[PDB]
């Protein structure tokens, strides 16, 4: 759930 | 708000499934290590979080569903 945020937040940069 | 989400899930589904297969496999999630800053170890965690049915296959609906849980917190 935090590793999804990581992965999505990273996709957003 | 749901249309903006889907516009991103498509963008990001396309990015993982760059080969045009129609799904994301456990090895598309590895070549991301070269493009994103995460360990392969995290990537499979992502993968594993996102494959709800455990096919070892990531579908668009599985991909979109995950992103939507995220997009909305
Ligand atoms: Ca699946």
């Amino acid at each position: 759930e935090g590793v999804l945020a990581n992965f999505f937040n990273s996709l957003l940069s | 708000g749901q249309l903006v989400m889907l516009r991103k899930a498509q963008e990001f589904f396309q990015t993982c499934d760059a080969e045009g297969k129609g799904f994301i496999a456990r090895k598309d999630m590895q070549r991301l290590h070269k493009e994103l800053p995460l360990s392969l170890e995290e990537l499979e965690d992502v993968f594993d979080a996102l494959d709800a049915d455990g096919n070892g296959y990531l579908t668009p609906q599985e991909f979109t569903t995950g992103f939507s849980h995220f997009f909305f917190s």
